[PDB]
């Protein structure tokens, strides 16, 4: 019905995919053919939404399914919760300009797993944490964005 | 972190759980009466150091 | 036991002759296994109670069978033995000294074995020798001397190799040749390569007496300081010992020299390039990277302990600059021409010092002082200390906590591995866990480091490491004494992956490894550092002292053994990115770092994006490769600009130039847009260029003229396949070994024989291919064999084809030689090219000789799929990718085109009537107008097998020839009044159109052609057949040139009446003259095919009279079995060829002068595809229609195939055991569908039948047409339903009718003056027993009843209300002489009262005689009555069936015979049983019932015995030699008693197979094949109501 | 080991398909007159079907069995007892329909 424009407009899952990481690859080439930057300078940025926003930037795509396994997304902004696979609606994905900036101390690397059992790494996540919480604290909890 | 233990680790992350808890355990404040083992066990209750 | 005394007195013992030229006894087969043959027959026959015949005589016969074993026994080991140990004391030199005693000992043993043999040699009857006394006793003594010396012998060489710990490496036999050949010390310079590590050759005095130094392979040099001389140290282990020292001492004044000269230079700064080139050249690659380290290492160290109190001055800083201005200096240095061996080195040192720079740069910088921190401990320190004495202890690198020393062993330049992190961690942990006396155990998914970097750290401590890859690649023979090796010399162990191995090896060298390990770490005992008594440990029953240097690594993808005595480490991800900057870096280009962090993602991309192929090859071995391709392009670039520094060339296009022109050969048609997409992804505004090579493509444009194929550039018409040409060349000039893969239908072959033909004319180098077959030849022929006697060297066929070139006879080197492997590659022939295709470029020959091929040679392969490969044969060459896209289909037409207007097909009118033709069909073939649409509409059409384009197309080209020399023919007949222009131009465009029908789904259905022919009326305006209800298919195109239907030239024939479905009459119709026709099409061009279809469908009859019908054609009938061999094809050209030598090469031509010999194949898909889904035979075939030849394994000399066609047949390929033809073989022969006879056909073929068999009672003359219009279409209803899908055996075919009317004539044959309800009688009968005793219900059979009547009741109503006579129908002539029918109880009565005798006289359990029974007597009666009656008794077992059959046998008079089966039942004795009931029903005349059971069928070549014997009446494959010869006399003989003249063997073997038609009957049991099920009557003998 | 035990009167011999001597043991037990425990029955021989089929050739006051082509003596009470250890195996008909 639309071709080119709508294989990106659509919200399409990360769950249910057969190859997840082969979408993140062709999300990236097409990114960089839009404006014809080089693969490299391209690093994924992370956004979660609510409300199905899709307020898309021409490099924003809307994924759903990703479950955040062992705390919350407020804003954007992390927080530990004892309560566990907080869902998490419409994590955009954007890629911008590598700056090769010194990520601050608020940051944290969380392995992306599509199963509940942790047998496949298809990409990181590097989220915002709260003022109060420790990359240290996250890391022990064992967090992890699942797909499934 | 390298050998030993570390050599079983495969992924990153777990090799990076595993510097967390080397750290937090192998180090010069651990001699401080009042260290922590673990911190916030059940809450309230934290884990001290013999 | 009469058959045992004769042949025994005839046995010989096979004399040959030896290299010595003494006697040997050859057929340890035939003297063994026949006289325990005998042996088990004589105590069978002693056993068995009937041994009331002989007595004495067999106890007599039973110990001379046992002497006979007893002295053969001996004999045979005493042969091998004597002969073995003959080569070794003959051959080997030096013996006098080595042990002279033993000299002596066996030169005794060999003097009285040829006292025997000599003896034996006079009386070559195996008795005559028997009864020589002594001779056993002789025999044993020189057994037991024989073991004695062999033992002496093996001690020697354990003793010798315990001299020379490094002898351990080598085998006996090489050991054994260092030993001898110690005058001729250049044997011995091939064997250091495996028992040193870098050294290949020792540099010896110019008289060969003084060790003046060691060299590599790679050229470098080492002088010692004190040479020393052989002269006084005459033995080999002595002076060995003394050149080992001698390097290690060399080695360590080089490495103190070059620490002192090292100094100068790292004293601060400004260092001078030109001495520093002195210095690099001056000192090896070892030392150089040795002192470069240590001279780091000491001005850091240095550097921190000033450090130590503060900040003082920092001169850290200054050793970080000191080691960036000679990382910038070797930079430089690198831009400009090195050679190869100084630029290794400066490689080297480049990044040895990019990880010296990268250490103090990142982890030092950060506030470092203390000279005792970790952080500074943990890298991989080194101290030299020169004051040392001693060798060893000089050089010290300590690791960690670790202290190991420096083992000075020479390692030629090896290169080197990146420091990467997970490197850095991999020293880390396989030092820590070697300083606990533990063996490292790395880990991961294959192809990310482990054994390389266990290797580089052995390396790096100058350790000697042992590798020993995992696949196919282990001896466990030599294992033991590698172990030992490994333990006395203090070397390394790495093996490659151990998990690869099966249990039982991996549980073995595992035990072995933890004794080894539980040995090495007793060296470490806490309450035992101090070792007295060195630790021994338990190898080979000896006990083997333990070196602490030994180390034993092995790397997982982990076994209980070696889990408590193992550290293991995970290295799953590489860092790619930092080792192709530091390679970038290394080969001189500038902004290494974007270049790595763009290539790695674009090589992840190529893992993700492209398709998965085997040939793929997208690892960090790939990588590399690919960034030297790119630094030897930079440097070409360099240089080219400079002959017209220059750092502004850009490096991104370099780098794509150099990923193209390295892996775009490999790619597939659909992955090369893609890679240009990914290319323009990741390297975005970058753009690849061909090189241009326009010298060559001239020269190919040449040749491609002159070989009528088409010539292109870029987008035009063959613009891919020059490119892929050129591709070729390329990959030609970068290696050696070379294979070219594409699916079957490219111009692969093409494209070298042009690529060769342009290179002889450009470069003016001459070029001979060798083109072989490796799959046809045997492999143990292909290579050559050693008989287990003798143990004389026949060099095999490839092994000929190289001597020839290595020897220096003709064109050794000015010649370029291309060995060229046409089929299909597979382990079991590359296991030998694999030494051949790699680095080590040398054939090692199971005799022991090495051949190396010259540089010249190419070792290319060409295949169609390359999927049952080892990846070690696809890794060891390059190759390229020849996509079906490549051959473009009007390229095609233009080179039939061109061939057409220049090559005469009888070879200026033919040229000029050829021109015609071709002006004529030019708007079809080239323009994509009608040719193409009917290709791609064919192609969505199905077939009866796969459709290949070039098949399709080659059978419309050899048609189109067909047309032209009809149309000369014409103008032969016809002189005046030629062919004018306008009726050649007609008849040109609708034979067009007529080829294009049957070559294009000429191998499918009649409605397949039928929407084949809409198609083209659709897409065609040329004149169409007129009638538009018929199908196009059925009209010919007549000479005259208009559309004429093929019914109109079928004729009429009149069998004579004892002819009537006799075994080998055709009578003409529409299909088999149409099919005729188009056999001689294809047969005048001397093209092979293949006639497809269902069984029984007149195939072998259509094409066996077709040939028979050419004057010129002599036809041998091969029936090829699953079993079926190349051998046969070889036997027949020996029998029906002769071998002349005359022409340039040798010929093969049929013994009949002026006679074309066709070799006719049955069922040419039978025979079993091997373990890698190749058919030999067929592979052979398809070599001699290719290349119009073989190779003779008798002098591996190229025969040429003269006057030899080959034509065959086939069932569909859907059926059992039909194995699809291969791609290549099917694209040489067309096929044709041959279906089941139309409605009409089988009236006309079957009314001739008719009215021949009615004439012989001219009453019944009139009722001709209505009984056949009857049969046929009776057969049609029973043809619609009961299909196979209901029950299996529920086929039918036009040999039913055939049988029918043989049936029918044979009840008229004595029978005259039947009235018409009659015949309608015996019609019903017959349709009752051939088509309601198969059915298995009995609403079918009442539905067969019924149709029955229907149709008697509308073919003829002229007959009594009576439905044949009455219900039951029955027949038997055992009431009255003749075969009249009989009534129900009175055949009862005589059945029962019969069977009540048969019982009494030969049987023991009564049988009762009930109506099933009765019924199935009668079938079975009727079955024997008729020649060539054969009977499926389908039903359960224990039924009755086999009993049944011996009863109305015995009734019959039928002599009953059956095969005794049992487990080890062999094809052998089957056709020997065979042979017996042939024997006894050709000659000798005898009805004779072959019951054969299911059980008894034990293999499926027995099946395809009883398929050849069932439908043609004999076995052609039964008979040779003796057993023809013999056979021959006994029939010559017969014949003369029957009334018969000897005449001819061809007429007399004709008498024999016409015995067999009528005096054997086969009879089949079967429990619930379809050709089986055809040709045999099929009852269904169901089970007991 | 029941019926090892109930026949070790009259010498009954042990033995399997498997076993490369069994024709010459079969042909020794059939010759004296001694029963036979042949186990191990998935491989049948096909060489024991004319025993199985009590083919008697009682011809001239030799009664012979027709195994292969020397036909020996049945001797009376010639016992051949078949026997496997596994419960789940698809015998043949011909087998089957031989025994009990
Ligand atoms: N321009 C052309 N270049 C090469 N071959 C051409 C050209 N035009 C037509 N052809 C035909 O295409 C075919 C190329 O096949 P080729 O003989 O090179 O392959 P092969 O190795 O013998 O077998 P296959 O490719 O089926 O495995 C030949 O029949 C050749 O006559
Ligand atoms: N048109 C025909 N004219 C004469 N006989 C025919 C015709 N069609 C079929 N037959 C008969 O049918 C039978 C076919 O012969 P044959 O057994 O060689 O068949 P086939 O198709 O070659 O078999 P297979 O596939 O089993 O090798 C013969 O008995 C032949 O006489
Ligand atoms: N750290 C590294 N730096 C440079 N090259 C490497 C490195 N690790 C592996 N390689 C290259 O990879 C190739 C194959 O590695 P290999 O040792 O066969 O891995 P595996 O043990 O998994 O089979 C080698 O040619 C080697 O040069
Ligand atoms: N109609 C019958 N009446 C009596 N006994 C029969 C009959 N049919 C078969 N038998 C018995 O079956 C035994 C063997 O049958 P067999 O011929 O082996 O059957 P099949 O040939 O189906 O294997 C014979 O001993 C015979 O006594």
């Amino acid at each position: 019905s639309g071709g080119a424009k709508e294989l990106k407009n659509i919200h399409v899952c990360l769950g249910g995919l057969f190859v997840p990481e082969a979408y993140i690859t062709a999300t990236r080439q097409y990114v960089a053919q839009a404006n014809s930057w080089s693969l490299e300078e391209l690093c994924l940025e992370v956004n979660v939404t609510t409300s199905q926003g899709a307020t898309l930037d021409a490099c924003s795509f809307g994924v759903t399914g990703l479950k955040l396994q062992g705390a919350t997304c407020n804003n954007n902004k992390l927080s530990l919760s004892n309560a566990i696979s907080t869902a998490l609606p419409l994590t955009q994905l954007r890629w911008v300009k590598q700056t090769n900036t010194e990520k601050k101390a608020s940051v944290v690397t969380l392995p992306v797993y599509l199963n509940f059992t942790r047998a496949d790494l298809i990409f990181t996540v590097d989220f915002e944490i709260a003022t109060k919480e420790d990359p240290r604290s996250f890391y022990e909890r064992g967090v992890a964005v699942l797909c499934t | 972190a390298q050998s030993i233990y570390g050599g079983r680790v495969d992924n990153e992350f777990d090799q990076r759980l595993l510097n967390t808890f080397l750290e937090r355990l192998f180090t010069t404040r651990s001699f401080d009466s009042e260290f922590k083992l673990a911190c916030k066990v059940d809450g309230h209750k934290d884990i001290q150091m013999p | 036991l009469k058959q045992i005394r004769e042949v025994w007195n005839t046995y010989e013992l096979d004399l040959v002759n030896y290299q010595n030229k003494c006697r040997l006894i050859r057929g340890w087969d035939d003297l063994f296994n026949k006289v325990k043959e005998h042996i088990n027959s004589v105590s069978a026959m002693k056993l068995s109670p009937y041994y009331k015949v002989f007595e004495e005589d067999a106890l007599s016969w039973e110990d001379k069978l046992n002497r006979i074993m007893a002295l053969f026994d001996v004999w045979i080991d005493v042969q091998r033995r004597w002969v073995y140990l003959e080569g070794i004391f003959t051959g080997s030199a030096d013996i006098k000294h080595l042990l002279p005693v033993e000299t002596q000992r066996f030169q005794s043993i060999s003097t009285e074995f040829l006292a025997l043999m000599k003896k034996v040699s006079k009386s070559p009857l195996v008795m005559d020798v028997l009864n020589i006394q002594g001779v056993q006793r002789s025999l044993e003594r020189l057994a037991d001397l024989l073991g004695k010396i062999q033992k002496a012998l093996g001690e020697y060489l354990e003793r010798e190799r315990s001299s020379f710990p490094r002898f351990y490496f080598v085998g006996d036999e090489d050991l054994l040749e260092i030993i001898g050949n110690s005058k001729n010390v250049a044997k011995l310079q091939k064997h250091f390569k495996k028992m040193f590590a870098g050294v290949s050759s020792i540099i010896l005095n110019e008289d060969n007496s003084v060790v003046l130094g060691i060299s590599s392979r790679e050229g470098e040099e080492v002088m010692f300081k004190t040479p020393v001389s052989i002269t006084e140290h005459p033995k080999i282990n002595e002076w060995l010992t003394l050149v080992e020292k001698e390097m290690r001492v060399t080695l360590a004044k080089l490495l103190a020299e070059s620490v002192t000269e090292v100094e100068i230079f790292g004293k601060a700064t400004s260092i001078d390039p030109n001495t520093y080139i002195t210095w690099i050249d001056k000192y090896q690659a070892q030392l150089v990277v040795l002192s470069a380290q240590i001279a780091w290492s000491e001005n850091v160290e240095t550097a921190l302990s000033s450090m130590g109190g503060g900040g003082d001055a920092a001169p850290l800083h200054s050793v970080l600059s000191n080691v960036e201005v000679t990382l910038n200096v070797l930079a430089d240095s690198v831009l400009m021409e090195q050679p190869p061996l100084r630029r290794r080195k400066l490689e080297h040192l480049i990044t040895e010092l990019v990880h010296q720079r990268d250490v103090t740069r990142s982890l030092i910088k950060s506030k470092i002082d203390n000279a005792k921190s970790f952080e500074w401990l943990s890298q991989m320190r080194f101290y030299f200390d020169p004051k040392q004495t001693d060798v060893l202890q000089q050089l010290s690198i300590q690791m960690a906590n670790a202290k190991f020393n420096y083992g000075f062993e020479y390692l030629g330049v090896q290169d080197k591995l990146v420091q990467t992190p997970l490197t850095d961690r991999c020293y880390l942990t396989m030092t820590q866990a070697l300083e606990a006396r533990l063996g490292g155990s790395p880990f991961g998914p294959a192809g990310t480091g482990k054994t390389e970097s266990v290797k580089a750290l052995g390396h790096q401590l100058g350790r000697f490491v042992l590798v020993f890859n995992c696949d196919e690649t282990f001896d466990f023979q030599a294992m033991g004494r590698i172990f030992v090796g490994l333990c006395q010399v203090g070397a390394w162990g790495c093996f490659d992956e151990f998990n690869r191995l099966e249990e039982r090896m991996l549980s073995a060298v595992s035990q072995q490894v933890q004794c080894i390990q539980e040995a090495l770490r007793e060296h470490s005992n806490p309450n035992y550092d101090k070792t007295s008594a060195p630790i021994t440990c338990e190898l080979l029953n000896k006990q083997v002292k333990v070196s602490p240097d030994m180390a034993i690594f092995i790397t997982m993808n982990l076994p209980d053994n070696l889990k408590k005595l193992f550290r293991s480490l995970a290295m799953t991800k590489p860092d790619r990115q930092l080792i192709a900057q530091v390679m970038l870096y290394s080969q001189g280009f500038r902004t290494a770092e974007v270049l790595a962090n763009k290539i790695v993602p674009f090589f992840k991309l190529c893992d993700e994006q492209l398709s998965s192929q085997s040939h793929y090859d997208f690892g960090l071995r790939a990588l590399k490769s690919v960034l030297v391709s790119a630094g030897n392009v930079k440097r070409e670039r360099i240089q080219k600009i400079k002959r017209e520094i220059a750092e502004n060339l850009p490096e991104q296009e370099i780098l794509i130039q150099s990923v193209c022109e390295t892996m775009v050969p490999k790619l597939v048609a659909e992955d090369i847009p893609l890679l240009f997409s990914l290319l323009s992804d990741v390297f975005p505004g970058v753009q690849y260029h061909r090189g241009e090579m326009t010298a060559l493509r001239e020269e190919l444009k040449k040749v491609c003229q002159e070989m009528y194929l088409t010539y292109g550039d870029g987008e035009e018409v063959g613009g891919m396949w020059v490119e892929k040409v050129l591709q070729l060349y390329q990959i030609t000039q970068i290696n050696h070994g070379l294979m070219m893969v594409g699916p079957s239908g490219s111009g692969k072959s093409m494209a070298w024989r042009v690529l060769l033909k342009a290179l002889e004319r450009l470069e003016g180098v001459e070029g001979v291919a060798h083109i072989i077959d490796p799959k046809a030849i045997s492999k143990d022929h292909l290579y050559g064999t050693l008989d287990p006697n003798t143990r004389e060297w026949t060099d095999g066929l490839f092994t000929h084809v190289l001597r020839k070139i290595i020897d220096s006879v003709r064109g050794e080197l000015q010649k370029r030689q291309w060995i060229v492997f046409d089929g299909d590659v597979d382990p079991e022939w590359v296991e030998n090219l694999n030494s051949v295709l790699d680095d080590n470029k040398l054939l090692t020959l199971p005799n022991g000789e090495r051949l190396s091929l010259p540089p010249n040679v190419r070792i290319m392969f060409e295949v169609q799929d390359l999927k049952y490969a080892t990846l070690a044969t696809v890794s060891r060459c390059g190759m390229v990718w020849f996509s079906e896209d490549v051959l473009s289909t009007d390229m095609i037409f233009n080179n039939f085109l061109a061939r057409l207007r220049s090559i005469p097909l009888d070879d200026s009118p033919m040229l000029q009537i050829q021109r015609d033709a071709a002006t004529i069909m030019q708007p079809y073939f080239t323009s994509n107008g009608l040719v193409t649409k009917a290709l791609e509409h064919a192609f969505q059409l199905e077939h009866i097998m796969d459709l290949t384009r070039l098949r399709c197309l080659g059978s419309l080209f050899s048609m189109l020839h067909q047309a032209c020399r009809n149309v000369a023919q014409y103008n032969a007949n016809h002189p005046d009044f030629p062919m004018q222009i306008e009726q050649l131009e007609r008849y040109i465009q609708r034979y067009l159109v007529y080829a294009i029908l049957w070559s294009l789904s000429g191998d499918s259905r009649l409605k397949m052609r039928a929407e084949l022919g809409e198609y083209i009326r659709r897409i065609t305006t040329v004149p169409l057949p007129t009638a538009p209800n018929i199908p196009i298919i059925d009209y010919e195109v007549s000479i005259s040139g208009e559309w004429s239907p093929w019914q109109a030239k079928v004729p009429q024939i009149e069998v004579e009446t004892h002819k009537v479905a006799a075994p080998d009459v055709v009578v003409p119709t529409l299909d088999t003259v149409r099919h005729e026709a188009l056999l001689y099409t294809w047969l005048a061009e001397h093209k092979p095919l293949v006639l497809c279809g269902p069984p029984g469908s007149g195939k072998t009859m259509t094409l066996f009279s077709a040939l028979r019908a050419l004057p010129d054609m002599e036809v041998v009938g091969l029936n090829f079995s699953s079993a079926t061999t190349p051998e046969l094809l070889l036997k027949t050209f020996d029998h029906y060829c002769e071998y002349r030598r005359t022409p340039n090469g040798v010929v093969l031509a049929p013994v009949q002068l002026g006679k074309w010999l066709v070799l006719f194949c049955d069922e040419i898909n039978l025979p079993d595809m091997d373990k890698y889904g190749t058919q030999r035979v067929i592979s052979f075939i398809r070599q001699m229609v290719e290349h119009g030849g073989f190779y003779r394994t008798s002098d591996q000399t190229w025969v040429k195939l003269e006057r030899i066609q080959f034509v065959g047949a086939c069932n569909p390929p859907t059926d059992p055991g039909r194995k699809p033809l291969s791609h290549r073989f099917l694209r040489h022969v067309p096929v044709v569908y041959v279906d089941y006879p139309g409605p009409a056909s089988l009236t006309q073929i079957y009314g001739t039948f008719n009215r021949a068999m009615l004439r012989l009672i001219p009453s019944l003359r009139t009722y001709a047409e209505p009984l056949t219009a009857a049969m046929v279409e009776f057969y049609t209803m029973s043809q619609e339903r009961f299909t196979q899908d209901t029950q299996p055996h529920y086929i039918y075919s036009p040999r039913e009718m055939t049988r029918w009317v043989r049936g029918i004539f044979e009840a008229l044959r004595p029978l005259e003056t039947l009235p018409v309800e009659g015949l309608i009688r015996i019609w019903a009968h017959e349709a009752l027993r051939l088509f309601q005793d198969r059915l298995v219900e009995d609403e079918e059979r009442r539905w067969t009843d019924e149709n029955i009547d229907t149709v008697a009741l509308k073919h003829f109503p002229n007959i009594d209300r009576e439905k044949a006579m009455s219900r039951p129908i029955l027949y038997s002539n055992w009431l009255s002489k003749d075969y009249i029918p009989v009534d129900q109880e009175e055949l009862r009565d005589y059945v029962k009262a019969r069977l009540k005798v048969f019982y009494e006289e030969e049987l023991d359990v009564p049988l009762v005689l009930f109506n099933e029974v009765l019924d199935h007597v009668l079938r079975i009666d009727r079955i024997f009555r008729q020649p060539q009656g054969h009977l499926l008794l389908i039903g359960v077992s224990g039924a009755g069936k086999t009993t049944l059959s011996r009863f109305v046998a015995w009734m019959n008079g039928l002599s009953v015979y059956q095969i005794k089966v049992h487990r080890k039942y062999t094809g052998e004795d089957f056709d020997e049983d065979l042979r017996t009931v042939l024997r006894r029903s050709g000659c000798k005349n005898e009805k004779i019932a072959f019951i054969m059971d299911e059980s008894n069928v034990l293999d499926s070549g027995f099946l395809e015995r009883m398929n050849t014997l069932l439908a043609n009446g004999e076995v052609p494959g039964l008979f040779e030699g003796d057993e023809y010869a013999t056979l021959m006399t006994q029939c010559k003989e017969g014949a003369q008693k029957e009334g018969l003249m000897l005449d001819s063997h061809e007429e007399l073997y004709k008498w024999f197979t016409s015995q067999v038609i009528r005096n054997l009957h086969v009879v089949f049991t079967m429990n619930p094949s379809p050709a089986l099920f055809n040709r045999c009557v099929l009852n269904w003998f169901g089970d007991w109501s | 080991e029941f019926i090892m035990n109930e026949y070790k009167d009259r010498k009954i011999t042990r033995t399997s398909f498997l076993d490369d001597a069994f024709r010459k043991n079969l042909e020794s037990a059939l010759r004296f007159g001694n029963p036979l425990l042949v186990q191990d029955v998935e491989s049948y021989d096909p060489v024991l079907n004319p025993v199985l089929n009590r083919e008697v050739r009682r011809t001239g006051g030799r009664v012979l069995i027709t195994l292969g082509d020397q036909d020996i003596d049945l001797s009376p009470s010639f016992v051949i007892f078949l026997s496997t250890r596994d419960p789940t195996v698809e015998f043949p008909p011909d087998l089957c329909s031989r025994v009990t």
